[PDB]
RNA sequence: GAAAUUGUUGAAAGGGAAGGGCAUUUGAUCAGACA
RNA sequence: GGAAUACUGCCAGCUGGGACUGAGGACUGCGACGUAAGUCAAGGAUGCUGGCAUAAUGGUUAUAUGCCGCCCGUCUUGAAA
RNA sequence: AAAUAUGUAAGAAGUCCUUGUUACUUAAUUGAACGUGGACAUUUGAAUGAAGAGCUUUUAGUGGGCCAUUUUUGGUAAGCAGAACUGGCGAUGCGGGAUGAACCGAACGUAGAGUUAAGGUGCCGGAAUACACGCUCAUCAGACACCACAAAAGGUGUUAG
RNA sequence: GCCCUGAAAAUGGAUGGCGCUCAAGCGUGUUACCUAUACUCUACCGUCAGGGUUGAUAUGAUGCCCUGACGAGUAGGCAGG
RNA sequence: GAGAACAGAAAUCUCCAGUAGAACAAAAGGGUAAAAGCCCCCUUGAUUUUGAUUUUCAGUGUGAAUACAAACCAUGAAAGU
RNA sequence: GGUUGCGGCCAUAUCUACCAGAAAGCACCGUUUCCCGUCCGAUCAACUGUAGUUAAGCUGGUAAGAGCCUGACCGAGUAGUGUAGUGGGUGACCAUACGCGAAACUCAGGUGCUGCAAUCU
């Protein structure tokens, strides 16, 4: 019959990185979390103990609770047409502080600075972001550059 | 007397009706499963700190 | 696919930091409006050229009008074409007055006689034969025997109305 | 603002036609959908 | 055709008139709905809505209540509303003078209100007072108070009591109840 | 003293069913509104 | 050398033929034309003329003609079956 | 090692300054957690949309499903059996495909005028026995998606290479 | 490429039928034209929404007035009759 | 692989190479090298209390598992486990 | 710059073959009373720093070296793919339209960077 257990369909999941098995190394360990904090969720096979169900495999949720060799890590998932909260006990050794919050962090420090940078010569700023806008007009020159004309090509075999 | 077996055939259809409802979030949230050493001592911080405002409304 | 005008159309890769002034192509495209020109333009080069659109320019687009639009002309026309079973060259001849009015029989002709729609073929060339006696296909040198003439035998006169009381007659 | 305060417009059936046998090819295989870039005018106005 | 994107013809939601048939509730509806239309006053609008609430949203303030209202800081003085019946409370000894308006007071409420030199008023001559309720306290009773609640949301873990009839031990205490009786809620 | 069903009388249609829909001709019949 | 024309586009340029509609019911608005008085096509048709005043138009009904129309009820994935 | 799918983030529940509370924790008034006091407003931190958003109770029917494109298992195969995502039919008429549950088009209050879709325009039948270049002659020609089948292999028929 | 051979089944019979051969056939191009319960404009019904209106001395305040958008439906729910 | 009496294809001895080509009860897949394998030393945490959490899920039960709190212990020079 | 003790990233650090290394350091190196471990003071323990050596370790350089790392309109806008059609084809399959876009290949460039503390011609 059927088989559905813990570790079922994760063969390659929790696989190891070509030329990368063995110990981890220290800094995973040296890393430090505090409540609130955001990470990012990925199981390191060499690890059992205290490592996340595959479901939360690339998942990202925010720290809970901080405790002797772990982090409680709260993640919403969705079950039916709803989300429910979920508590993952995990070990540090299967979560990594997220950069999801990286170009938030680095551009609010930021906006800060030519908020206040701007404001002292007498404002005018514009700090939202804007997507790609099109392209504006522009001249292209000859020199040095005549047009190569090229046509379609025969068919052939080659072989 | 065999039948269908098993479909996910029209289950997101129902799920989208009423809607997938995005999380809700409090301000606050609760300490459900929070280090029980840590919370037995931020209990008495609070009563200590809310103690020093009675105290500054004297 | 259609009633052709004949572009030029000039493209380049975007520029960059460490590469302003791209190279810049030109093809001459026979298509029937410069939407579909600019599109073939990209087609291929991209058979071409390490870019798609989404990394280049349309330089200039501008249509070729016939420098000479009466005077009869014969068309040296080469065409790769695909098949149900297999891709091919081919070389036809065809005598008109304008490369437009050429390129427009040509796809008549590829139809017709190959079964060849819009997508199966590939302009490789169309240009002028100079001389005489390097026309090559018959169906064309016919055409250019000294004081050439010929009747049309059978003439049919179309009806205007559904009667007729004479009975007609094919003279000519 | 401008743009949300004006409703979607409501056009009628091209007057011309469609100038095409088969609407639902894109506007470069000799159908009617996608970018026609300046020749959107031609069919708005035989719609308005 | 049209893509819809919420349904159509769709009720708001809300009442509108009351649900009661009764002449001197529908007469104060029409002073309120009066008020409303032609003041730009905040407590009009409150208080015409409050008018149609059916007898479990409009729970019944009691004067103790009142009471520990005006004890708010600069509130002695303003004059408190019930859209809705004020209840009597033995568990309160010292009672304030005040003002207050509502649809009814029981028998003992207005007693205790009365006795301390204080006033019983009509919502409507509330309004002649105050017609943008100006210095006005409206209070509401406990709506989840309710012996139904109880009983809302119901299931495992919930911590929500069960609809049952006789108590005690022997009514629904056991396989389910407790860790030795195969588990517990 | 209903209906199914039947006799007579009157009117009408009917080239392997009949009945029905939108529409008008034809025939029969009828309301209203005018001053 | 100097024009014309085609093609594509624009005009708050002018103008003819034809069809359907005329909701609303004092005034009230935004305007336009006039030196003005005043006028108007400007927040929904009025002016002028004729015919009948009756089965004429209209309803109903039978019939005919154009095109259309399978037997309802039911269980069923699916019924005229 | 893609493409399509998929987690989180784009601020007032935010950022920075000062320095209170504890029994936790540090060699340590160290940290950690929660705070008092202070500083900065709608370009306050991307787009598009929003006939608003949130919430509570109670109860019906249902719990045989079937089909199409694409992915796809078993099977020689099936109008066969079984899954994936979407879209449908079931529950739905209307225009087209002659006909037909599911295809194309398009979803329905009672109507007038206009313009179209998909599909058509010899006649049946509303609509060019229209225009244009070719190709095709069959003593069992051919004739429009789903779709109502034809293959290997041959021809000194004819066509263009 | 088109055409031909390859190509055998049971009532008489189906490019829908007639019929069609420089097609009314096959490939391809260009115009025009026909017509859906769809699109546009308008009237009328009803549903939902947003406004306005207790002021006598006349008649519906569940009323009256203005405005916008919407309308398929088995099982089933509710509503006004 | 290259070496040493009886000794042979295979007994026991030594050196070199050796990323795991082995071993870890067992199916297979993951994992592991001063180890998770092999040899030795000391042991009973396979214990005590009662909650939270993940999978399966209805977010019931059961099974299994995770990270803490409160005991009492084991081992180690120790951090630890 | 060298070297050492403790490191971070964990091959640009590994592997094969050669050659070069001053000064300090490290090392190899001497001993067996003591603690301590062995079949064996080889490992492990202690003791000397005295008696000896750059031979090895170590560090570095060489190599149309093996490996690894980086780049590139090198291959390739190729394979594959999201979306469309009353597109082609008996079919198997295939072309086109609006997008996303590899891997191998090939050629070029590299061959540890770096933190804390002590020490050194
Ligand atoms: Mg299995
Ligand atoms: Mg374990
Ligand atoms: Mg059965
Ligand atoms: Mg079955
Ligand atoms: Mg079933
Ligand atoms: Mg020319
Ligand atoms: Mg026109
Ligand atoms: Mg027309
Ligand atoms: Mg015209
Ligand atoms: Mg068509
Ligand atoms: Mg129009
Ligand atoms: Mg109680
Ligand atoms: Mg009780
Ligand atoms: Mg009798
Ligand atoms: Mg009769
Ligand atoms: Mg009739
Ligand atoms: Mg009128
Ligand atoms: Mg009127
Ligand atoms: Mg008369
Ligand atoms: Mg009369
Ligand atoms: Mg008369
Ligand atoms: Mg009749
Ligand atoms: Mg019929
Ligand atoms: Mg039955
Ligand atoms: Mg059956
Ligand atoms: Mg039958
Ligand atoms: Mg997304
Ligand atoms: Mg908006
Ligand atoms: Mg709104
Ligand atoms: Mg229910
Ligand atoms: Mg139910
Ligand atoms: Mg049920
Ligand atoms: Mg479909
Ligand atoms: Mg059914
Ligand atoms: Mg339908
Ligand atoms: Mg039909
Ligand atoms: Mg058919
Ligand atoms: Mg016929
Ligand atoms: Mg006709
Ligand atoms: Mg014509
Ligand atoms: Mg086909
Ligand atoms: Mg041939
Ligand atoms: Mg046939
Ligand atoms: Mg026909
Ligand atoms: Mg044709
Ligand atoms: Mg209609
Ligand atoms: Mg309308
Ligand atoms: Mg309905
Ligand atoms: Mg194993
Ligand atoms: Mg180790
Ligand atoms: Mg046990
Ligand atoms: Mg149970
Ligand atoms: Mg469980
Ligand atoms: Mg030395
Ligand atoms: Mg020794
Ligand atoms: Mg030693
Ligand atoms: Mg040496
Ligand atoms: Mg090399
Ligand atoms: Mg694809
Ligand atoms: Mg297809
Ligand atoms: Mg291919």
């Amino acid at each position: 019959g059927k088989s559905h257990g813990y570790r079922s369909r994760t063969r390659y999941m929790f696989q190891r990185d070509f030329r990368k098995h063995g110990a981890v190394h220290l800094s995973t360990y040296l890393k430090v979390y505090k409540v609130g904090d955001i990470v990012d969720i990925k199981a390191n096979g060499s690890i059992q103990k205290g490592m996340p169900h595959k479901f939360y495999q690339g998942k990202t949720g925010v720290v809970y609770n901080v405790t002797k060799s772990s982090v409680g890590v709260i993640i919403n998932k969705m079950v039916g047409n709803r989300y429910l909260e979920k508590r993952l006990n995990l070990r540090v050794e299967h979560i990594k502080h997220s950069k999801c919050r990286q170009e938030f962090l680095e551009r609010v420090k930021a906006n800060a600075a030519k908020r206040a940078e701007a404001k002292a010569q007498g404002v005018a700023v514009q700090l939202k972001r804007q997507p790609a806008q099109p392209r504006e007009s522009r001249i292209v020159s000859t020199e040095g550059n005549v047009p190569q004309t090229l046509a379609p090509v025969p068919y052939e075999t080659f072989i | 007397a065999k039948s269908k077996n098993h479909t996910a055939h029209n289950q997101t259809r129902k799920a989208h009706r009423n809607g997938i409802k995005k999380p809700k979030t409090y301000k606050y949230p609760s300490l459900k499963g929070v280090d029980p050493k840590f919370r037995r001592n931020h209990k008495h911080a609070l009563h200590g700190t809310a103690k020093a405002l009675a105290a500054a409304k004297k | 696919m259609a009633h052709f005008k004949e572009y030029q159309v000039i493209g380049r890769r975007l520029p960059t930091e460490s590469v302003p002034e791209p190279k810049l192509f030109r093809m001459r495209i026979f298509a029937s409006n410069e939407v579909i020109a600019k599109s073939r333009y990209w087609y291929f080069l991209q058979k071409l050229h390490k870019v798609k659109k989404a990394s280049g320019e349309i330089v200039s687009i501008n249509q070729i009008n016939e420098a000479h639009p009466t005077k009869v002309k014969n068309f040296g026309v080469w065409v790769r074409y695909d098949s149900r079973s297999g891709t091919h060259n081919m070389y036809k001849e065809i005598r008109d007055v304008s490369r437009v009015a050429a390129v427009e029989t040509l796809y008549q002709d590829m139809a017709a006689r190959h079964r060849a729609r819009f997508r199966s073929i590939h302009i490789l060339k169309v240009a002028e034969i100079e001389k005489t006696a390097d026309v090559k296909r018959q169906y064309v040198k016919q055409f250019l025997t000294k004081d050439l003439k010929f009747p049309l035998p059978h003439r049919v006169q179309k009806s205007t109305k559904t009667f007729s009381y004479k009975r007609p007659s094919t003279f000519y | 603002q401008a743009n949300n305060f004006l409703w979607p417009f409501k056009l009628s059936n091209p007057s011309g036609g469609w100038g095409v046998p088969r609407k639902f090819k894109h506007f470069i295989q000799g159908g009617s959908f996608g970018n026609r870039e300046e020749f959107i005018n031609k069919l708005v106005k035989s719609m308005n | 055709g049209i893509d819809h994107t919420s349904k159509q013809h769709k009720r708001s939601g809300h009442r509108t008139a009351p649900k009661s048939d009764n002449v001197y509730l529908k007469l104060l509806v029409k002073l309120y709905t009066f008020l409303a239309r032609r003041t730009d006053a905040p407590f009009n609008k409150v208080v015409l809505k409050a008018l149609f609430l059916s007898k479990i949203n409009r729970p019944p303030v009691s004067v103790s209540r009142i009471a520990r209202a005006l004890k708010q800081e600069g509130a002695a003085n303003k004059t408190v509303v019930v859209v809705g019946t004020v209840t009597d409370d033995a568990r309160i000894f010292e009672f304030p003078k005040t003002t207050v308006a509502a649809l009814r007071f029981t028998a003992g409420a207005r007693a205790k209100i009365v006795k301390a030199g204080g006033e019983c008023i009509t919502l409507d001559q509330l309004a002649v007072r105050a017609p943008k309720g100006q210095n006005t306290l409206i209070l509401r009773g406990p709506r989840n108070s309710r012996e139904a609640v109880r009983h809302f949301g119901m299931g495992p873990h919930k911590g929500k009591a069960p609809r049952i009839l006789s108590t005690g031990r022997k009514f629904e205490r056991a396989r389910g109840r407790r860790r030795s009786k195969g588990f517990k809620v």
